[PDB]
């Protein structure tokens, strides 16, 4: 089965810097996109960015560039080839980025795209003041 | 008379879509090279001269480059070839071990940093119980520190045992090529006019591929077919931008890399039987190695494909470019092998402009890692030795992989980025012209004739 | 860019009957998607490539349409039916629709 | 006395023309079809898979009338309802590419008939050359 | 029409029956037989293994009169010495498997019949062409 | 048939040098029972009865 | 008081990998072409003799 993990709530202060982790398991990592996605309170939904991580090849959105970071953490060794950790980084914090944030992966058929995303995390609330 | 009675008939041509393996062959001039020094000729039967290249008729065919098969064989097959290239030689686990390291001598800058670093340490001799001091130079993006006195250890002793290379194996492509077995056919599209997907009004068929040679290679693949007339822009689908975007181009552009430093081997003995090359003194000036391409044709093709590219966006469109985003290494700049060493090469000095509705040389710095691993396995770490003498390549720089960025919020500008990603999209930029299909004989049609008893 | 226009999303009605929510494009050609979210809970797959139905997915979720114009229609409704729905084309996304127990 | 005839093309090379004039080349479609340290037994199963396909091919055209005459003719008459075409269009109109995606359906019994209508044949002349 | 008929075995399903019934099914017994990091050696084997028994033993049958019939007849006569059996009684009565055991000792001189005999029909014909 | 083994165990992973993992059992937390195995009574018996006759 | 493992007097010592399992799965057997294989379905054999069915 596919699993993910996102962490804890959190609180911010105006013009601070936040770090979130997403952690896959159930799958092997190498193989499969992370995409990181938005939901604000009468906004709809809001797509950030993509990230590949077999070499960690990154893409944001273009209203959004200049102001967030995405990395990867694989896992070396022949024991547990599947398990990886996504990070996500955004800085410059506004009062506006109150909302819920979640990492996504993709279903996993033959005519299954890229954006139809299949598994989600429980989501982060994020509240900046 | 209106009985018309069945008859059946052996050998019509007639075929269907299929997929099987394929068959590996190169030319006569690769054995004259004896004793398989270069790969693929263990596993190859020569090729034979001026195979049949059949011309067809009205038959029309629809080809898809982006679901097609063979080429996940072909990036199977490589990755074995390279494994199958290593065994026979030496491991490197006695190297592990601390090293005593400090600056080479050159008169430094404080704020620049050393390129190279000195290192000293102890290695087993050919007996056991001797034991002696030795030294060698490292790259900085090899060794890290360990943690008064200062003391590093190697990047990958902590996950991994580590192969060198022999120095007998070249390192150069040659001109692989695919053949069918006895049962299936080759199609190939001659149309002048094809983006990649769709029909085909002029096909032919054949029994053997023309010349392929592989090289690696991130961004700005090397040595590639050229088209025959425009720049030729494909995709999977244009409006999704998860895709990369192919961009062969019609004129190649002369590209030149050098390292100037002349270098000196080693050879330092570890056991019974057991070399390893070391990299001794440096006879010259610390420079920089870099690359060269010309001004003038390297602005006349960017604006040949921005004049292509307008009729996908909509005329009235500001397009530029910008540098990659981020990431690994081997992704941000472009990366190749040349003269059995490789480069990763800085290419933010050519993706920096914009283009509006209506004799000098760019160079560019170059970095070198000796440890690689490519194709990202888990416990596959591959050592390089280092070579003789001042090291420069000519080459043509042939065709571009292109991302867009994913532009929402009602934006006029559509930026584009290079992005290396998998090493598919090189082979796939070459086996854009063949599907595979197989034979069927004994049709069977109505006519007016009967067997008599 | 392509926006994605929701129609007309509130929408009350009673159990077991039919409904149908309505969505449109500014630019054709493309395939369309649709997902569920329910009250405080992690929204779910339930239409990808316009016809195709995702694991754990009863078949009385029906979507259709061509063009620039889709639909997506419930038979026979039931209690955990009542949510909030959205259509997708690609990172843009639809405002939403309403339904509500009448 | 021939300056310019068409001459012979390769195998396939007739296969975009019409089945009337394709049908006077079978024997260079036949001819091309049985010849012309892991690797090896790759190409070993390719070479065994390829004559266990026309071995196949040459048992199921024997138990039929003709082992090796390459062209035959028998005793089952065509049913229109199959292919609701005339005669006087299909050897002058059509390619077997063509023709391939209209008998798709009809498939299977046609084999199954054949099989039966050699087995009858078979006994009954059995029984001749019994009473013979 | 048909209520309820034997419809058809298996292979080897009449094998119990006598063999006047199992003559009648014979190309379900002839169909199954063709085709349906060390082991890929043991299969490639197999299968060579089953082609070369299955071309051995179409070679033998095509040096006598009959290459593809699948039912032949000949001109070498019973010699009742063999089975001392009536002919009424065989083909109502026994099965193939009862039927090995009782011919066993007489084999391998009747193939050299068979062998001889076809020659010289071969030779005779030959010379009856000859002078034709 | 039951079987078990009560222990909780504790792995640990030591390494022997480049790339090689070993482990080993590290903490144990809890009593110290013993392993063993159960089956019924009276469907043994039964059993037996059964072979015996 | 010293101790020392059972085998390092004899032979060396290999470790499974933990990746791969230890739990059966149906094995089927199958018969290559040209070959068949039997199955007696008689409710009383005792595993030697003839079998009707
Ligand atoms: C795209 O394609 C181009 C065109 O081929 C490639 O450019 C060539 O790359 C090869 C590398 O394989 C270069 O070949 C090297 O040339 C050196 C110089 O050769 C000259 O000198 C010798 C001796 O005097 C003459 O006989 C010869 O005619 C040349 O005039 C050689 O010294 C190299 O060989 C070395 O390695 C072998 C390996 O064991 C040793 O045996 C040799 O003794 C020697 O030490 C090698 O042959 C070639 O010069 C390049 N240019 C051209 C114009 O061909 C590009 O490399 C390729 N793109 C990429 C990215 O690789
Ligand atoms: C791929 O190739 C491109 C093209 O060369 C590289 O792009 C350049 O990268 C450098 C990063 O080093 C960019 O930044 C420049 O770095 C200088 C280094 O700072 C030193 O000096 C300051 C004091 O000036 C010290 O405090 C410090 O400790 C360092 O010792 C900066 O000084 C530069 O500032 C310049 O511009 C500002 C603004 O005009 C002035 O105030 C300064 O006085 C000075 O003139 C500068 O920030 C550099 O800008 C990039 N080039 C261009 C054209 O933008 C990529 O780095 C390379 N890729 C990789 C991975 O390296
Ligand atoms: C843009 O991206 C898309 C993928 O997101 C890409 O793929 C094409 O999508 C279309 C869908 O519009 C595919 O067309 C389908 O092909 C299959 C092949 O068998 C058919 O089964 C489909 O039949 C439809 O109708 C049936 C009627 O009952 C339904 O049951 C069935 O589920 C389908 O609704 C349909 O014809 C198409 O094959 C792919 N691929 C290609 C190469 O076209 C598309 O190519 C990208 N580009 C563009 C310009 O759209
Ligand atoms: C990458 O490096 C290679 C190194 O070989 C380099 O290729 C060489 O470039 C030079 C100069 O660009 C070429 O020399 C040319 O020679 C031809 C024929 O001899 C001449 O027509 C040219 O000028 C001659 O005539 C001029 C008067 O019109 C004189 O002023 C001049 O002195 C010459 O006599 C020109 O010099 C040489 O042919 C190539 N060699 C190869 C193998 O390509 C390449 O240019 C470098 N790449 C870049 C982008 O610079
Ligand atoms: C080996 O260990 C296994 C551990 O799972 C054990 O299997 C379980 O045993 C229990 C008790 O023997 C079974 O529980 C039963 O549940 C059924 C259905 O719920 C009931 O009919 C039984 O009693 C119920 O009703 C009683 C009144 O008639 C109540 O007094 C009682 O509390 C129950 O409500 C009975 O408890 C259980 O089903 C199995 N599970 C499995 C998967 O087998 C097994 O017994 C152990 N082996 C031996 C030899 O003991
Ligand atoms: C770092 O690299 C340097 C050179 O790039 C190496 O330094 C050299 O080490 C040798 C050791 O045998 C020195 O040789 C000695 O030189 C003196 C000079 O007269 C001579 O008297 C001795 O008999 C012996 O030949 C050599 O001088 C020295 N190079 C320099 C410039 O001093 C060194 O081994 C490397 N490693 C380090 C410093 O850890
Ligand atoms: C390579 O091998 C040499 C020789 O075996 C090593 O030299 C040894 O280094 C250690 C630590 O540097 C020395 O220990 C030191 O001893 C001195 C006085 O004996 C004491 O003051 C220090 O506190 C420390 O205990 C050791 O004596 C020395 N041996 C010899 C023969 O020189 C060397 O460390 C090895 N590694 C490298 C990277 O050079
Ligand atoms: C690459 O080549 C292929 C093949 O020519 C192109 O695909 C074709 O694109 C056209 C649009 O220019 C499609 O036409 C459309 O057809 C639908 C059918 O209903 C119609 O409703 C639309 O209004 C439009 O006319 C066509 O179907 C499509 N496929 C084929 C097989 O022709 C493709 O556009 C070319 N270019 C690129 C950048 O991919
Ligand atoms: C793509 O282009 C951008 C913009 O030119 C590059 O960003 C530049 O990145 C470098 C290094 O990442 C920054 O240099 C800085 O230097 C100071 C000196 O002390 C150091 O403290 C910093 O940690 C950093 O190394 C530079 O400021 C930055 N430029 C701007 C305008 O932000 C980017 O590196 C390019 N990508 C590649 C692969 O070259
Ligand atoms: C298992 O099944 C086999 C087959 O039924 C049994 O073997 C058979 O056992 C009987 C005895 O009950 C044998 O009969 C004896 O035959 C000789 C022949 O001269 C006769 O002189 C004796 O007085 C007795 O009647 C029989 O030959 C033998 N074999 C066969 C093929 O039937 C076997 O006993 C069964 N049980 C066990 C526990 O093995
Ligand atoms: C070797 O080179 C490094 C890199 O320049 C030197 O590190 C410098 O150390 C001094 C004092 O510790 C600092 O003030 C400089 O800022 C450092 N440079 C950098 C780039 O950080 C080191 O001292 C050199 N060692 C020798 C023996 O020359
Ligand atoms: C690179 O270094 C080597 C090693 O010194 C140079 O080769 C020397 O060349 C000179 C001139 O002919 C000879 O006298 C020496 O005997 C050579 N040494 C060896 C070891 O062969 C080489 O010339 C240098 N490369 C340059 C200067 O481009
Ligand atoms: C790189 O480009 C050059 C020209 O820019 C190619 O050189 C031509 O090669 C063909 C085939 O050998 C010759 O017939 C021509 O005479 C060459 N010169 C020109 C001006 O066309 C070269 O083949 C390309 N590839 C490589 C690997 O160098
Ligand atoms: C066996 O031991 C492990 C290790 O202590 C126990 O796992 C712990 O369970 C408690 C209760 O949820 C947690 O608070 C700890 O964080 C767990 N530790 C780890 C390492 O996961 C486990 O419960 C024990 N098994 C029992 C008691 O049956
Ligand atoms: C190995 O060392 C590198 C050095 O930074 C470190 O990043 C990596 O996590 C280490 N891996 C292990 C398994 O210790
Ligand atoms: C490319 O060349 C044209 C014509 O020489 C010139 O107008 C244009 O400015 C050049 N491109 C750039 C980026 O300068
Ligand atoms: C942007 O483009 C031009 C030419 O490359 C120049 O002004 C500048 O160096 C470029 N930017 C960077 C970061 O190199
Ligand atoms: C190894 O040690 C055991 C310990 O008792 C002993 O029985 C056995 O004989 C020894 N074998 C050898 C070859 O020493």
């Amino acid at each position: 089965q596919v699993q993910l993990v996102q962490s804890g709530a959190v609180i911010k202060t105006p013009g601070s810097s936040v770090k979130i982790s997403c952690r896959a398991s159930g799958y092997n990592f190498r193989d499969y996109s992370i995409h990181w996605v938005r939901l604000i309170p009468d906004k709809g939904f809001e797509w950030i960015g993509w990230i590949k991580p077999l070499w960690g090849a990154v893409s944001y959105a273009r209203q959004l560039q200049g102001r967030v970071s995405m990395t990867r953490q694989l896992s070396q060794d022949p024991d547990d080839p599947d398990w990886g950790v996504a990070y996500m980084e955004f800085s410059g914090l506004t009062p506006a980025d109150t909302a819920e944030y979640f990492c996504v992966r993709r279903g996993s058929c033959d005519y299954c795209g890229d954006f139809p995303w299949q598994y989600w995390c429980q989501g982060t609330v994020v509240v900046v003041s | 008379a209106e009985n018309l009675w069945v008859t059946v008939y052996y050998g019509v041509p007639v075929w269907k879509d299929a997929e099987t393996t394929l068959f590996c062959a190169s030319d006569a001039k690769a054995y004259e090279t004896e004793k398989h020094n270069v790969w693929a000729t263990h596993a190859c039967v020569p090729t034979d001269p001026n195979p049949q290249e059949i011309h067809l008729e009205n038959v029309t065919e629809e080809f898809n480059m982006w679901k097609n098969n063979m080429v996940e064989q072909m990036h199977t097959d490589i990755i074995s070839l390279w494994d199958q290239s290593l065994k026979p030689c030496v491991k490197l686990t006695p190297l592990c071990v601390t090293l005593q390291c400090t600056n080479v001598t050159n008169n430094i800058t404080d704020d620049m940093r050393g390129e190279l670093k000195n290192c000293s340490f102890n290695m087993t001799t050919e007996l056991r119980d001797k034991k002696q001091k030795v030294y060698s130079l490292f790259y900085r993006l090899d060794v890290v520190q360990i943690n008064s006195n200062k003391e590093y250890r190697l990047i990958n002793c902590n996950t991994s045992a580590i192969t060198q290379a022999c120095p007998k194996v070249s390192f150069e492509p040659i001109p692989i090529h695919y053949c069918a077995p006895a049962g299936f056919a080759i199609l190939k599209c001659k149309d002048k006019k094809f983006n990649g997907t769709g029909p085909c009004p002029s096909v032919s068929t054949v029994q053997c591929t023309h010349g392929i040679k592989p090289v690696v290679s991130t961004q700005l693949l090397l040595n590639g077919s050229l088209a025959e007339e425009e720049v030729m822009i494909r995709s999977e689908n244009i409006t999704n931008n998860a895709k990369n975007i192919l961009v062969q181009f019609n004129t190649p552009v002369q590209i030149n890399c050098t390292r100037p430093n002349n270098n000196t081997r080693k050879s330092i003995r570890i056991g019974p039987g057991q070399a390893f090359y070391a990299t001794g003194d440096i006879i010259g000036d610390i420079r920089q190695a870099h690359c060269n391409v010309s001004k003038a044709t390297w602005n006349e093709t960017l604006g040949k494909v921005v004049k292509q590219l307008r009729k996908h966006f909509g005329n009235n469109t500001i397009i530029r470019f910008a540098n990659s985003s981020g990431g690994d290494l081997e992704v941000t700049t472009h990366s190749f092998n040349c003269g059995g060493e490789f480069f990763y090469c800085n290419t933010s000095g050519l993706f920096n402009s914009t283009w509006i509705s209506n004799n000098d040389s760019i160079t560019l710095p170059c970095r070198i890692k000796q440890i690689i691993n490519m194709w990202q396995r888990i416990g596959q770490a591959m050592y390089a030795p280092p070579i003789q003498g001042v090291i420069r390549c000519v080459s043509n720089i042939t065709g571009l992989i292109l991302t867009r960025d994913g532009g929402s919020t009602n934006s006029t500008t559509e930026t584009f980025r290079p992005g290396g990603g998998d090493m598919r999209d090189n082979w796939r930029s070459e086996l854009y012209k063949y599907k595979v299909v197989k034979i069927e004989p004994l049709g069977v049609a109505p006519t007016r004739c009967k067997r008599r008893v | 860019e392509i926006v994605l226009t929701q129609s007309p999303g509130i929408l009350s009605l009673s159990p077991g009957e039919t409904a149908t929510l309505f969505c449109k494009a500014s630019q054709g050609g493309n395939a369309m998607t649709w997902y569920q979210k329910r009250r405080g809970q992690v929204p779910r797959l339930l239409i990808y490539d316009t016809s195709r139905r995702a694991s754990g997915v009863p078949d009385r979720f029906v979507g259709s349409g061509s063009g620039t114009d889709f639909f997506l229609t419930i038979n026979k409704l039931d209690r955990e039916d009542f949510a909030v729905y959205y259509c997708q084309q690609f990172e843009f996304f639809g405002l939403g629709s309403e339904l509500e127990v009448h | 006395a021939v300056g310019i005839g068409a001459v012979f093309l390769g195998f396939l090379g007739a296969a975009g023309s019409t089945m009337g004039a394709a049908s006077m080349t079978l024997t260079v479609q036949a001819r091309n079809l049985l010849s012309g340290t892991v690797w090896g037994i790759k190409q070993l199963q390719a070479r065994v898979l390829a004559v266990e396909r026309y071995l196949r091919d040459q048992q199921l055209l024997g138990i039929w009338g003709c082992s090796g005459k390459l062209i035959c003719c028998t005793n089952v008459p065509w049913n229109s309802s199959w292919s609701n075409r005339n005669l006087s269009e299909i050897w002058d109109n059509m390619t077997w590419l063509q023709w391939d995606k209209e008998i798709s359906n009809y498939t299977q019994i046609i084999y199954g008939l054949l099989e039966e209508s050699q087995n009858q044949q078979e006994k009954n002349e059995q029984d001749l050359l019994a009473l013979d």
